[PDB]
RNA sequence: AACGAUAAAAGAAGUGAGAAUCUUCUUCGCCGUAAGGACAAGGGUUCCUGGGGAAGGGUCGUCCGCCCAGGGAAAGUCGGGACCUAAGGUGAGGCCGAACGGCGCAGCCGAUGGACAGCAGGUCAAGAUUCCUGCACCGAUCAUGUGGAGUGAUGGAGGGACGCAUUACGCUAUCCAAUGCCAAGCUAUGGCUAUGCUGGUUGGUACGCUCAAGGGCGAUCGGGUCAGAAAAUCUACCGGUCACAUGCCUCAGACGUAUCGGGAGCUUCCUCGGAAGCGAAGUUGGAAACGCGACGGUGCCAAGAAAAGCUUCUAAACGUUGAAACAUGAUUGCCCGUACCGCAAACCGACACAGGUGUCCGAGUGUCAAUGCACUAAGGCGCGCGAGAGAACCCUCGUUAAGGAACUUUGCAAUCUCACCCCGUAACUUCGGAAGAAGGGGUCCCCACGCUUCGCGUGGGGCGCAGUGAAUAGGCCCAGGCGACUGUUUACCAAAAUCACAGCACUCUGCCAACACGAACAGUGGACGUAUAGGGUGUGACGCCUGCCCGGUGCCGGAAGGUCAAGUGGAGCGGUGCAAGCUGCGAAAUGAAGCCCCGGUGAACGGCUAAGGUAGCGAAAUUCCUUGUCGGGUAAGUUCCGACCUGCACGAAAGGCGUAACGAUCUGGGCGCUGUCUCAACGAGGGACUCGGUGAAAUU
RNA sequence: CCCCCGUGACAGGGGGCGGAGGACCGAACCGGUGCCUGCUGAAACAGUCUCGGAUGAGUUGUGUUUAGGAGUGAAAAGCU
RNA sequence: GAAACGAUGACUGAAUCCGCGCGGACCACCGCGCAAGGCUAAAUACUCCCAGUGACCGAUAGCGCAUAGUACCGUGAGGG
RNA sequence: CGAGCUGGAGAUACGCUUUGACUCGGGGAUGUCCGAAUGGGGAAACCCACCUCGUAAGAGGUAUCCGCAAGGAUGGGAACUCAGGGAACUGAAACAUCUCAGUACCUGAAGGAGAAGAAAGAGAAUUCGAUUCCGUUAGUAGCGGCGAGCGAACCCGGAU
């Protein structure tokens, strides 16, 4: 059959003691030196395309 | 190969199977073969050829009557090709001649014999067979059938001088299996190798051998089967 | 956890509210007897165009086989029908039946078979032997001419009419080669400079004292009554006449000429990529069908549909002035199917499922050959989650020191072997075989030389570790059990010593046969057979064989007597009435089969009191005690082989003993090889882990 | 079938040539033997490797016939 | 069953007025009726359809259906 | 019948309605193909013929069974009626009788109803007096492995 299988429904509680670890970490946004929109450290600013000069197209 | 009706396999009637086994084949055809041979009495003919045909184990003579029509007729042991056949009470009792018993010399070995005027031959026709005459009585003749029997027959019935032959199913050893398949389906199925359900000699843990009966409940060794009827009076010495 | 085969994917560019996931380009990789192409069946619109963007699509989706709308399918000749018949179905009138209904000749329905008039191209977004273009053929109806006369059936005959294997010759489709021909250009990395490179290198029709293998063939006169129900100027039979050779008749196909099409590409515009117009050459050599010539040749036995069309022939018949037939014109041409999927996300499998599906086509190179194997054309496709990581463990692989079955129930598994030449090859044997036995050698490249050519042999030379150098690709042997053999079987745990079998035996069965299906003195199967046949039962090649016991049961035969049914036969007993009469009961003897009784029969049940095991085999797949005892092989053997015999409970057709050959059979031994094992290691890939998307289950 | 050799009852042996076979190896095709895998499967019985058959008692398409105590069955109480 | 009568498949087979059947074997006596030809309203049954009513339901109830024998499942009968 | 109508459909357009639409009653006329189906074939709704009337289009007939002939029959009906054929589970704590039953089912015929019916009757009074239905008699008489269990009729009342 489906060999191992659980012995009892798990508490709404237990089921939550579990998930006490699935909370996303929000990105740590930086503010782009030029167009000042927020960016991702070490990546290119999706709004101006800069990374000191303008790398990506507008 | 010429002028024959087509034959069709079939080993059972309306509903289901009747005569067990028999199913293989080859497609063989039917050749209408003159047995009664009377409407043609009074006309000579010659052995145009002897063709070998199935459904018989008996050579076949392709005779030709002055009339112009041909008619296949069993071939007795002896006729070469080109000899002469003649029907009608007016016929030299020789090989291939058909002349009723009244006109047939005692001790004469003939085949193709009837049992009733017309409706064709009936006794002695399968590969090599010999029914000799015993000695006329009143209207019926005493003859010896290939089963070693004695039956009165009103001499009114024609017969063919001689005995069929077509060689002999003696050395014909059908080689290994499958030859039987060139003809009829896998032979007999040992009912002793079946089930209590399927047949009397069924089940039994291991290997049996009790009661001895047919697929149904009768008996096969030494149990009479013929019944009480007319021919019965017209017969002499069944046993052996 | 999974996202459905480990045939990979990359970049660029485009579209878009949003794209790993759509479109375009350029590469990569996978299939290529297919994962290409054409049908069938089955499904229906799934096809094409434009839109769409809920849900379906195991993830995205701007996309789709999904949703919406519109469009698409075209046939005198292709299939089918208005033609044919097989099994089978049905069936007036017939035979049977409690009903319903069951059978059944002719006839009819009924393909999967028979018969039958077209090809080559073009081309809508989407159809094409259907539309167009060119040229053709068939039937029908009319007119014209020719003709100059019969025409000739629901009837006869001829014919259509038919297997398996193998095989000669010619040919084509199709494929290959070339310093052949035509066309386009360029070539550079080092060289070539074109005797290089790429690509194309004919299909239909019409004529031609052209070439051409192969293939087909009696006509005629007469005779006979008895043959074709009849008739016959037909067919069959008989005989005469010439049918050596030959000869004709026919030409698969090729060649030449013509003509129609196609033809690599070229050119032009361009709304972005199509559209339009034009066009070259077509050689020599080689291979070659499962097709064509043909219903070819030889051989073989298990001995290989019917019916119509068709050809001739009369009956009847209207007509012998205006016939049938040909030709040249014209008019004519019906119904149904024809889109798309179609070995598959479009059919059967609940799912766009690793399965199942009939037929046809199926290129090249290399390799004895091939529809094998490797690579690859055409063409089709990368399989509708993706990215990282590089742990345990799991799956699928590569290599492995020393050893080599020590593993273990068992060398289970996995190695070794592995193709084609040559040499060589045991016991035993039904002389076939055992054999691919076993064992050994070769195998690539260059050159000369000779050979029957692709190819090959001889000699010399050369290179590597190695040359069927990569893929396909037997491990071998000794001995024993069982079964003779090929074969067959428990769809979804048994393939086997099971079943079947050729061979043998007993017995039944006289032919409306025994026997069997059936409501049935119907019908039917046995058998359109007939005892060297058919049914039943058992045994199971071949070989030497196969004993003793018929008390019991059965089967056959005998059969005095005993017993035994209905019925025949009427006395004896009783009833009611006054009576005649009417009414209850009931023998003797007689009366069928069968049962008792007499004998017989074992390849009948069966036994070894009716007898007691002849041969042969024997602790055997049948032996309990038991790993019996001795011998064999092993260092060591409860297994195995050989003997013995005390055969708990072998044994002669529920067959006894043996037996070459065969087995995905079962058992024991050996040689070789090996990761089975001492011990495991390293490596690879696919999961497992991690992130983004979708997101179950049993259980509780 | 055609050639050469042989003889005491013994045969036959040889060479050509022919093309036989429930013959051999083997792919389609039919099957399913052994192991692993897979068993909340890709799959209500499969895949890979391996193996059996491979002109025969062979494999298969279409149409058609037989069924419930009935059919069919190279026979497992199998299949329907 | 002492078991009459009715009925009929099979064999048989009568009378007719000082005639025939029966009245539960059988007889006499007593008694009721006339068989072997026929047609016949009406009260009786059911309920597809219609109207009225309901100490009936009112949407897991009520019919299966507030409508669908549809979707869906099955080769099919069939289920739904 | 009198303002509306133009079906459910919830929409637009076109329109139709006192020389009274529409709607409701009640008769006609049309009524393709299949279906007993019946021109012949047929795997339903398709495919093929023929004769006659004829402008061709188009019309009509073309089945079997009874009868001169008209004219009648084949098919279909939820349940009810009669008839031909007729289970088993189950009970009897098993089971063969018997029970369940002549029920269930199959089939034939028929109608709105059928069936039955005008006495060779039932009954014990020298009574009643076609048939059928309700009440009762009575669970009495009786049947019964006299077990399980099955179960009348007359009289009398009433429908008619
Ligand atoms: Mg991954
Ligand atoms: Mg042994
Ligand atoms: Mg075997
Ligand atoms: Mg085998
Ligand atoms: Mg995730
Ligand atoms: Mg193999
Ligand atoms: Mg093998
Ligand atoms: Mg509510
Ligand atoms: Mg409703």
């Amino acid at each position: 059959a489906k060999h191992p299988v659980p012995k009892k429904k798990t508490s709404k509680s237990k089921r939550d003691m579990r998930r006490s670890h699935h909370a996303l970490t929000a990105p740590n946004l930086t503010e782009c030196p030029q167009c000042h929109g927020k960016k991702l450290s070490h990546h290119i600013c999706p709004n101006c395309g800069y990374y000191d000069g303008r790398q990506v197209l507008a | 190969l010429t002028e024959a009706l087509p034959k069709t396999g079939g080993r059972n009637n309306r509903g289901r199977i009747t005569s067990r086994f028999i199913g293989g084949g080859h497609k063989r055809l039917y050749r209408i073969i003159d047995f009664k041979r009377r409407d043609k009495s009074g006309v000579n003919a010659k052995v145009a050829a002897i063709e070998y045909d199935p459904n018989r184990s008996a050579r076949i003579a392709l005779l030709h009557y002055a009339d112009g029509e041909k008619r296949y007729i069993l071939a007795p042991e002896g006729l070469t090709v080109g000899a002469t056949v003649n029907a009608g009470p007016e016929a030299e009792p020789k090989l291939g001649n058909a002349l009723p018993l009244r006109f047939v010399p005692v001790g004469a070995v003939v085949h193709a014999l009837e049992l009733v005027p017309g409706k064709g031959a009936q006794l002695a026709r399968s590969a090599g067979t010999s029914v000799q005459v015993q000695g006329k009585e009143s209207d019926y003749v005493i003859v010896r059938l290939p089963s070693g029997e004695l039956r009165r027959v009103h001499s009114e019935c024609y017969a063919t001088i001689g005995a069929v032959g077509n060689a002999e199913h003696k050395n014909i050893v059908l080689g290994k299996a499958g030859r039987s398949r060139w003809l009829g389906r896998k032979p007999h199925q040992r009912g002793s190798a079946m089930n209590p359900v399927d047949h009397p000699h069924g089940g039994g843990e291991g290997r049996t051998g009790a009661g001895r009966v047919p697929v149904t409940p009768w008996g096969k060794p030494t149990k009479g089967l013929k019944t009480r009827r007319k021919r019965k009076t017209s017969d002499r010495f069944i046993v052996t």
